[PDB]
């Protein structure tokens, strides 16, 4: 009882967002709270922000 | 008080230089260095690519024969190229390549004003003998980072996330100066890292204008 | 590209003359911290003022 079936494949590019569940390999899991601008990041003497 | 000046600009490498400001007193050194670093990393007018059209690629996720990698990796490599323009705020770059060989940025049919500062930046590798890729790269100036999902037509147009940020690593050091006769004077050296699209002197001078204008809320120029 | 959202004073709550609370609404992203820290250091570490230094 069907005529024809149309399958449409949608590719979603989900960027990292506040709330996305990010977790390391050692059981440390956390939700991203804020996407802090790079100028606000702690930088070492070399200037590379973490 | 004392006025910092462009005492020296040590262009140590093609990408990153070492600018020096000489006259500064207690606090000024660190304050001015941190303010300049934040202004540079926050809002510096870059000229990153923002829109790409391929000759025969329908969408971002398809693949044309003869190319080493996906079109998505081609777009991400395109985002990485450092390009600076002089006159036009908007410019369209046409890339036509044929035959086996990596498609570096050097083969881009540049206009009179637009020029690639890193011609060695590879975009894609052509593999088949009769493999040709023809892309129309749309490059426009801008400030900060704006993704393609938060902006504003044909199905064949591909959107690449904009990365208008010439600077990538700004490090400043505050150390004592070598004035003729005085103490408590420090020199500020900024180890700014750029992709090559901005002159460190004009970048520093622009950052100060942005800070001075923001300061103008409480100070008459 | 050089245009910026220059702040405009919106309401400066005038507490007694020994205290004040100045605020700006528009400004720019990341520029609030820059201006705040710059002003704080610039007026907290170096200002022309007169105070006692030595008593006998």
């Amino acid at each position: 009882g069907v005529l024809k079936i149309v399958k449409v494949y949608l590719a979603v590019k989900r960027r990292i967002q506040p709330g996305d569940k990010m977790a390391g390999r050692h059981g440390n899991k956390g939700v991203i709270s804020k996407i802090n601008p790079i100028e606000d990041m702690p930088y070492d003497e070399n200037g590379t922000p973490v | 008080f004392l006025k910092p000046r462009l005492v020296d600009i040590e262009q140590v490498s093609s990408t990153h230089a070492k600018v020096t400001l000489e006259p500064l007193e207690r606090g000024f050194g660190h304050t001015l260095g941190n303010a300049l670093r934040r202004i540079l990393l926050s809002s510096m007018p870059g000229c990153a690519v923002t829109e790409v059209e391929i000759d025969g690629v329908l969408h971002e996720y398809s693949t044309k024969e003869g190319v080493q990698e996906d079109i998505l990796e081609i777009l991400l490599n395109l985002k990485g190229l450092a390009v600076r323009v002089q006159g036009k705020d908007e410019v369209i770059l046409t890339l036509n390549k044929s035959g086996i060989g990596p498609v570096t940025a050097a083969d881009i049919t540049h206009d009179g004003d637009v020029e690639i500062v890193k011609p060695q930046h590879v975009i894609c590798h052509l593999t088949d003998e009769n493999a040709s890729i023809s892309m129309r790269i749309k490059v426009q100036r801008g400030r900060g980072y704006v993704p393609a999902s938060t902006r504003i037509r044909p199905i064949g147009r591909l959107l690449v996330d904009a990365c208008y940020s010439p600077v990538e690593r700004i490090a400043y050091n505050v150390e004592a100066a070598r004035v003729e006769q005085r103490t408590d004077l420090d020199k500020l050296v900024i180890e700014m890292e750029t992709n090559g699209t901005i002159d460190p002197e004009e970048a520093i001078r622009r950052a100060a204008t942005i800070l001075a204008e923001q300061l103008e809320a409480f100070v008459d120029l | 590209v050089t245009e910026f959202l220059k702040p405009r004073l919106v309401d400066i709550e005038q507490v007694s003359s020994t205290h004040a609370k100045v605020t700006l609404e528009p400004l720019e992203r990341g520029f609030g911290h820059t201006l705040g820290n710059a002003l704080r250091r610039i007026l907290l570490s170096s200002m022309p003022g007169c105070a006692v230094t030595e008593v006998e």
